[PDB]
């Protein structure tokens, strides 16, 4: 009876369990699979930007020193610290 | 670590499968737990590994600012610091910064876009560039700009040369530095000498969370649970073991009792075999006597003494 | 925590004359078989698992 | 097995798993596709065989330098803060990162538009990671990097 | 992670399209002055 009643326990809660563990499993595959699918759009888009940037770099030596060669006071400057946030003609001494 | 480090104290232990499946009916339920606690550290295990890509940028995810005034007042050099400056972010050189595209950044981030760079373009000897057209394979070639920013004027340095190159055009971020010499005759000058300066990246503050206080409780916990579950899985198998005897003895009661009758025996003659070995029979005459019955003591003599060693 | 041959021989010969003693009823063991079954240790697991049970029914 | 593959404190077992996964893959590709019709399988490879790459060879490590804080040295000689700490490289690979790279050599061998040579595209990125960080690997992919 | 890729890929798309049209200015520019090339991006064939 005592161990009859535990057995049924036993049966009922390790059934549950199972339940929710597999329900969790589900979950965490399809979140899985979402965050792929970002990552793969993320890494096509950075390397996009970073071939982008290396070329652009080069570029604008070439195009400093053609200003140099033609007598121009002007220089390519980057906006900022890098390319990808921009670039401009400014002018010095 | 490469050993997995033994110990001491059991670490696991056999479930017994000869139990009667109709008596022991939560057996079945104790293996699927086991799966699923199997499954469960396998995915902890595999998703605990770091697969994250990170590439090389900036400006990463204010009104925030500083000012500073200098003035002489009546009746040389001057240095400044922020102390919110670590080897995270560092000034590149200006001739690396014509490489990539950045001038200000991380020492990885510089490392793979130097390496980006000589994918790009292809300056890795290969077997098929050298079919095609003396240096070794896996060396970089050089162009102008790699010259100019290295400063040698090789053609075919390896690629550890080329990353400590790296290592050393790198230097930190610059102080804020001010040339005000001096000032004697106007009586106070008040002048611009205002410097506009962002401390956003320090009234922030992002800051790590406390560890390796609850690592070592963790750690602590999960293996005296562990060793519990090993402890009563060893007392599951002493009682199964029990049973198993008793029900071979009510299935043939007369082999297993002649089998305990000699092991019985057999135990006893062993239990026996070092009583005289204990410097009391060893410092009196009484084991050395003739008078043994058993004399398999002194009859060795001889042998010793014709091997020499006695 | 050592095993030598005298301890390996000494530990088979008590568990075989402990079996044997039990089965002509020369042996009283209710203290050690109730403390592995501790039957108060029994319905706090039995108690446990209610908990547990219920816990699991009212989340839906 | 490739649960196996996953520990990381035991190389001999690492070893052995590579070794009977490499002469699996071997003669051919219809294996190629039986194993990676497992999604268990392909995704514990997949979260594998990059960090099996950096096996126990001591990359270099940047957390000196972000530990590392800059301030200016107390003392007629000018203000300097100091010197940024150096970056060691490895020179050489470990028993297991040789493994998986002939491991990967061959996997990349397959006909393109089927599985294992898809799985390399996968994985890519995460190898440029570790060549980046890693000479001798560079040296080591070369298969790789050329049937991708 | 999920959160932190979505984020960067919005960035590095808007930087991308600021860049081009910074670009396409001063192309201009430069022709308005003197030139012999032009910039250009590689993600535009």
């Amino acid at each position: 009876k005592y161990i009859e009643e535990s057995q049924a326990i036993i049966q009922e809660l390790v059934k549950l369990t199972m339940e929710k563990l597999e329900s969790k499993f589900t979950k965490l595959c399809d979140l899985e699979t979402q965050l792929e699918m970002e990552k793969l759009k993320y890494v096509k888009e950075s390397e996009k930007m970073l071939n982008d940037r290396l070329s652009l770099s080069k570029q604008i030596l070439d195009l400093n020193k053609s200003l140099e060669e033609l007598n121009v006071s002007k220089k390519l400057v980057l906006i900022s610290e890098q390319v990808d946030s921009g670039i401009q003609l400014v002018e010095k001494d | 670590q490469t050993n997995p480090v033994p110990v001491t104290y059991p670490t696991d232990a056999y479930i017994p499968t000869y139990l009667p499946d109709d008596k022991v009916s939560n057996l079945a339920d104790l293996k699927k737990l086991i799966e699923m606690d199997s499954r469960l550290d396998l995915y902890l295990t595999r998703r605990r590994l770091d697969t994250s890509i990170n590439l090389p940028t900036n400006t990463k995810t204010n009104k925030e600012m500083l000012r500073i005034y200098v003035y002489n007042t009546t009746e040389c050099s001057i240095t400044i610091q922020l102390r919110g400056v670590d080897g995270g972010k560092v000034q590149y050189s200006p001739n690396l910064a014509t490489l990539i595209g950045m001038q200000t950044g991380s020492v990885n981030d510089a490392v793979y876009s130097i390496y980006k760079y000589i994918l790009i373009n292809n300056l890795f000897v290969t077997e098929q560039t050298e079919a095609q057209d003396k240096p070794e394979l896996g060396e970089v070639k050089l162009d102008s700009l790699l010259q100019k920013v290295l400063d040698t004027n090789a053609a075919h340095l390896p690629l550890m040369n080329v990353v400590q190159t790296v290592n050393k055009l790198v230097s930190p971020l610059p102080p804020i530095i001010l040339d005000y010499t001096i000032d004697l005759s106007k009586d106070t000058t008040y002048g611009a000498t205002t410097l506009d300066v962002d401390v956003s990246h320090i009234l922030h503050q992002p800051q790590p969370q406390p560890n390796l206080q609850k690592e070592e409780e963790t750690d602590a916990e999960d293996t005296a649970k562990l060793r519990e579950i090993t402890k009563l899985a060893l007392q599951l198998n002493s009682s199964a073991q029990k049973y198993q005897f008793f029900h071979e003895l009510s299935l043939h009661p007369r082999e297993t009792l002649t089998h305990y009758l000699w092991s019985s025996k057999q135990n006893e003659l062993v239990l026996q075999g070092d009583q005289y070995f204990n410097e009391d029979a060893a410092r009196t005459s009484d084991i050395y006597s003739n008078n043994n019955n058993d004399r398999s003591l002194m009859g060795n003599i001889s042998l010793l003494y014709s091997q020499g060693r006695l | 925590n050592n095993v030598t041959l005298k301890n390996l021989t000494a530990f088979q010969l008590l568990s075989q004359r402990e079996n044997i003693c039990e089965l002509l009823n020369l042996v009283e063991s209710t203290e050690r078989h109730n403390s592995i079954i501790n039957p108060e240790r029994q319905r706090m697991s039995l108690e446990e698992m209610k908990k547990m049970l219920d816990a699991l029914k009212n989340e839906r | 097995i490739v649960s196996f593959l996953l520990l990381e404190c035991d190389s001999e077992l690492i070893i052995a798993s590579l070794d009977f996964l490499y002469q699996y893959i071997l003669p051919g590709s219809q294996r190629i596709t039986e194993l990676f019709k497992s999604k268990e399988c392909s995704l514990i490879l997949e979260a594998t065989l990059p960090n099996l790459l950096s096996y126990n060879i001591a990359t270099p490590d940047y957390h000196l330098l972000q530990k590392h804080k800059i301030r200016l040295i107390k003392r007629i000689t000018p203000a300097r803060q100091n010197s940024i700490p150096e970056v060691k490289f490895p020179q050489e690979l470990s028993d297991v990162s040789k493994v998986a790279c002939t491991f990967l050599c061959l996997l990349s061998n397959d006909t393109d538009d089927g599985a294992g040579s898809a799985f390399c595209q996968r994985i890519r990125p995460l190898v440029l990671h570790k060549l980046a960080d890693i000479p001798p690997l560079t040296l080591a992919l070369s298969e790789y990097m050329e049937n991708t």
